[PDB]
RNA sequence: CACCAACUUCCUAAACUUAAAUUGGGUUAAUCUAUAACUUUAUAGAUGCAACACUGUUAGUAUGAGUAACAAGAAUUCCAAU
């Protein structure tokens, strides 16, 4: 049953957190200097592997927390809730930054991860649904895509308008739940065990482990659901204001399993859109998006 | 179409004359928002009189009356008018400034002549196209 | 005009605590990237604008000294130059104002 | 004159045991003498009740009343001492638990009139009391739904007890 | 602050995207209007023949102003100008569900911008496939005269020589007043301009110039059944049974370019 | 072809008969003295000894009321500046 997998998946996530907490003895003070454009040069003494960019935002003002979606630690994108590791230079990334391309990717990946969570729980436990991967497509494409392989029983079933609306309801509930994106870097061996049943997830874990010298892989967890991530993700699911499951396209090579690429569009609260604009974007997001 | 200003119709024009003379001399004046809006139309029309030509006898009578200081009259025909020859309008830039903290809380604005030598005002900037929403709109534009 | 009897504090308390008489909150508050200070969406930042006026006063002071007399407004265009910038041929036929300060970063 | 609001800020709690939750910080700050009407200051106090430190500061900055400027200075002073003396780690993590204004000692003078009349001149002063609790403001109230109201009515009918019978 | 912020459609739009947005809006308006141009070619509801007691739908028009109009008798008559703009049927209400005596039809004209309107209003119009209209008004129409929603209505529905009833909100004068719905009855139509859908109506009409008004057939007892000799449901340009002249004139009206009237 | 309704009346416990100037008798708050008592009491002897009301007197604070009401020519390069 899927619930059993989530239970064991949740536990290993919890045990890994305890091991990392146990790994760090005492609290080590790290001098982080604020290189952000506003209030530059402020130096915070912080607890290593404990303090997060959100804590620094709390130190300064609430405006920092609300408008900060990511952090640039030594010029590197860092999740707002990712514990700080060393003395560094920290800058806060917002949706209105001159170059949000790095922010766009994190929002793009987080939206895809949320879509994957909806698919697995949307179908009944009787049917077999396996997540293959989240394809990376440009923001210019107009829709974020998630690939999933269905069971033979669902080969003849296509979502209707009501079925698509049901998916949005699950996605909307997730946004309403406002579940923070937990972040863990885990070795392949543990990651492979966590997703052993899903062979497609197994290879993706191997790919990430292959790229880096170590076997450490980036795992993100929304509530019970867990998934691998190409890069940093949004701190919380509440960031999205508009969400839509535009359409589903079934990949032609469906002989072993019916691989479906689902199209969706989402907008953050920082970037609201007019009703007509959203309607056109949703219509423009119902077209098949290839990877180039 | 006119704000009820001054102790009489003459006072409004005289007050406008005082306001107009100061703006020409300095090219950037801070005043109450209502006054700045009222005098903006006069300033634009004055530039047209400068464009009409220095030789225009009617322009001199308008310039002489409106500008108390006569050193500005050569300036209008030889500085303001040449400057705005390319422009077809919008010679004056008026922006809202935070209200005066003088216990009366008057609405404040700054009116300046465009093309001036003064430092540029901190104008508002529209969102860049690099933003996620703009990038999404760019994709829609490309497809169409 | 006085009511025929004293107004009770209870009656008075209700009148003053009615929502119509209470102070309303405003949600149009915005942040100024330029100064890093608060602003209204329809109001320009004053911390940066204050710099412009202060520079304008300094520029105006230099012009006043250069003119050296009242009613001496030139009939020719005017330009401002800062230390490190020297008058060019394009600046010919224009009043030139020299500023001891170097060209401000914001001013171009 | 009584200055017990300050004494409330001088309260020292007993050392908490290791198996005891971290006590939320409470800061009592007040300005005793303000040349302003308490009623006008109360209106400002009433609106800001329960708001966060940052939200209150933002609202005050764009307020036109003189009292609002005084409150902002008082609020800023309270925040400074809260971090300095009450161990408030995060500046943003503060909310206005309590805000109220009190009467202050006045001055008595006679108001002359040009035509032989006179009036009672009074110089008003007031006190301003605020208690600040470290942490975010508490969540706002949620109105009762139709289901909630209906259930209570049935419970009330069941809860009824028979009167003056065996 | 984790608090609500005020936004407008142009807040987050860049200049390049802002120009594109304007083009996109114009394209949508053009496509939607063209789609609804042909009502009879869009599965029209059955049209029934006229019988006594039938009531036609009314229209919404804009008051351009007044100008002098001359008749073949040489007399000058001041006439008011009414323009029908983007008049379309929006929602049909069944007789039982609205009023047991008669059913009603909702008609809206004078298309408006979509930027500063609630999403709920846009949602209803998106289903209708038409751009939002400034005013919604309800007209009592008999079952036989019911028309499918989305049918374009034109000034040609009325004809010269027909008396009509116009109701509009009166000009408000502030504290002194006005701004009250009022109706003028028994106004004859002198001429109709089909190209611009301008109806020339005798007399004055309440309201300021450029003010939307509601136009319905005269309810006076004398003109109880005038629709028998008029397009009974409405005038359908899509049918094009006979192309009407661009300008429709009453017989007494003296058309311009006619010979100077001599009182012989 | 009845019932209701008053402390009228009966009943258990008790009680022993219904306007107001005027008239007889028994107590008592408070303060001080005599002599005692000793968490605030007694017996005697005393008195500036008890106030919702004298066009009473003093002080505090309300209500009307945050109401009536009130105020400085313009710009700038600046209040002993233009
Ligand atoms: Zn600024």
């Amino acid at each position: 049953s899927p619930t059993e997998l989530t239970e064991m998946r949740n536990d290993l996530f919890n045990r890994e957190k305890s091991r990392q907490l146990s790994l760090t003895p005492r609290t080590e003070k790290i001098e982080v200097k604020h290189v952000g454009k506003t209030d530059p040069g402020t130096v915070f003494v912080m607890n290593k592997n404990i303090s997060t960019p959100y804590s620094c935002a709390m130190h300064l003002s609430e405006w920092y927390c609300s408008k900060s979606i990511l952090a640039l630690v030594d010029g590197q994108p860092w999740d707002m809730y990712k514990p700080l590791t060393k003395s560094c230079e920290i800058k806060f990334l917002t949706f209105k930054d001159p170059d949000p391309k790095e922010v766009n990717k994190a929002y793009w990946r987080s939206c895809a991860m949320m879509l994957g969570c909806v698919i697995e729980r949307a179908f009944k436990d009787d049917y077999v649904v396996s997540l293959v991967r989240a394809p990376e497509v440009p923001v210019i494409a107009g829709a974020f895509c998630y690939d999933v392989t269905l069971d033979k029983r669902l080969d003849e079933w296509m979502p209707t308008k009501e079925n698509l609306r049901s998916f949005t309801k699950d996605a909307h509930a997730l946004i309403y739940r406002d579940l923070p994106f937990e972040t863990l870097d885990v070795d392949a061996r543990v990651a492979l065990e966590i997703f052993q049943h899903n062979k497609y997830k197994v290879d993706f874990i191997e790919e990430k482990a292959s790229q880096n010298p170590e076997r450490i892989v980036k795992l993100h967890r929304i509530g019970d659901f867990i998934d691998v991530s190409e890069g940093p993700l949004i701190p919380r699911t509440s960031v999205c204001f508009q969400y839509e499951v535009s359409a589903v396209h079934n990949l032609n090579p469906s002989q072993p399993n019916l691989i479906r690429r689902f199209q969706g569009l989402s907008l953050p609260t920082h970037l609201r859109a007019q009703f007509t604009i959203w309607d056109k974007l949703v219509e423009r997001s119902r077209k098949m998006v290839t990877e180039d | 179409v006119y704000r009820r200003l001054g102790l009489g119709p003459e006072s409004r024009i005289h007050l406008l004359r005082n306001l107009l003379t100061g703006l020409v001399r300095h090219e950037r004046i801070e005043a109450t928002w209502a006054r700045a809006d009222e005098m903006r139309g006069y300033a634009e029309k004055l530039i047209d009189y400068g464009k009409l030509g220095d030789t225009n006898e009617r322009a001199m009578r308008m310039a002489d009356f409106w500008l108390t200081e006569k050193d500005l009259i050569p300036k209008l025909f030889k500085v303001l008018a040449p400057r705005f020859q390319g422009q077809n309008g919008n010679y004056t830039r008026m922006l809202q400034i935070p209200n005066r903290k003088e216990q009366d809380r008057a609405k404040m604005a700054v009116i300046e002549y465009k093309g001036n030598y003064l430092p540029p005002l901190p104008l508002p900037h529209r969102d860049s196209n690099l933003t996620l929403l703009n990038q999404l709109l760019l994709g829609l534009q490309q497809d169409l | 005009a006085a009511p025929k009897n004293r107004r009770t504090i209870e009656v008075n308390r209700c009148r003053r605590r009615n929502p119509q008489k209470l102070i309303k909150i405003k949600n149009n508050i915005d942040i100024c990237p330029e100064c890093g200070h608060l602003k209204q969406k329809h109001v320009l930042c004053g911390y940066c604008y204050e710099k412009v006026r202060q520079e304008t006063t300094k520029i105006r002071q230099q012009i006043g000294a250069q003119e050296g007399g009242p009613f001496r407004a030139p009939s020719v265009e005017t330009m401002v130059l800062y230390t490190g910038e020297k008058p060019s041929e394009k600046d010919q036929g224009k009043r030139i104002v020299e500023r001891n300060i170097k060209r401000p970063s914001w001013f171009t | 004159i009584s200055r017990k609001w300050e004494k409330k800020n001088k309260i020292v709690y007993p050392p908490q045991l290791p198996g005891e939750p971290r006590r939320p910080a409470e800061i009592y700050h007040c300005r005793r003498q303000i040349k302003y009407s308490k009623d006008k200051m109360w209106y400002l106090a009433k609106m800001i009740r329960g708001m966060s430190i940052d939200q209150a500061l933002a609202q005050l900055e764009f307020n036109d009343k003189k009292g609002a400027q005084i409150i902002k200075e008082v609020l800023l002073e309270a925040q400074d001492m809260a971090v300095r003396d009450h161990n408030v780690e995060f500046r943003s993590n503060l909310h206005i638990a309590e805000s109220t204004s009190g009467r202050g000692q006045c001055l008595k003078r006679i108001r002359y009139h040009g035509r032989g009349r006179f009036g009672i001149m009074e110089k008003v002063y007031c006190h301003y009391f605020v208690k600040l609790v470290e942490g975010p403001p508490p969540p706002p109230e949620v109105p009762k739904t139709a289901v909630d109201h209906a259930k209570d009515y049935i419970q009330q009918l069941r809860s009824r007890t028979i009167i003056h019978t065996l | 602050l984790h608090s609500k912020s005020s936004t407008w459609w142009d807040e987050h739009l860049s200049e390049e995207n802002l120009s594109f947005v304007k083009q996109l809006v114009s394209d949508e308006n053009k496509t939607q209007l063209t789609s609804k141009l042909n009502p009879l070619k869009d599965e029209p509801w059955p049209l029934h023949p006229w019988e006594p007691g039938s009531f036609r739908v009314g229209l919404i028009a804009l008051k351009l102003g007044m100008m002098p109009l001359w008749t073949k008798d040489g007399q000058k008559h001041a006439v008011t100008l009414l323009q029908v703009q983007d008049c379309h049927v929006l929602k049909y209400t069944p007789k039982e569900d609205h009023n047991g005596k008669i059913a009603a039809l909702t008609v809206g004209g004078k298309t408006v911008s979509r930027f500063y309107k609630p999403d709920s209003r846009l949602e209803f119009y998106r289903d209708l496939g038409l751009p939002p209209k400034q005013i919604h008004k309800i007209f009592h129409v008999t079952d036989n005269a019911v028309i499918k929603p989305g049918t374009p209505l034109y000034a040609a529905h009325f004809r010269p020589g027909q008396y009509v009833d116009v109701t509009a909100k009166t000009i408000g004068k502030g504290f002194q007043m006005g701004n009250q719905n009022r109706t003028v009855y028994g106004l004859k139509v002198w001429r109709v301009n089909t190209k611009h859908n301008i109806i020339y109506v005798n007399g004055s009409v309440p309201g300021h110039k450029n003010c939307l008004v509601k136009i319905k057939d005269s309810t006076l007892p004398a003109y109880k059944d005038s629709c028998k000799n008029l397009p009974f449901p409405t005038y359908f340009p899509d049918g094009d049974e006979e192309e009407l002249p661009e300008d429709l004139f009453d017989e007494s009206v003296w058309q311009p370019s006619e010979p100077s009237i001599t009182f012989a």
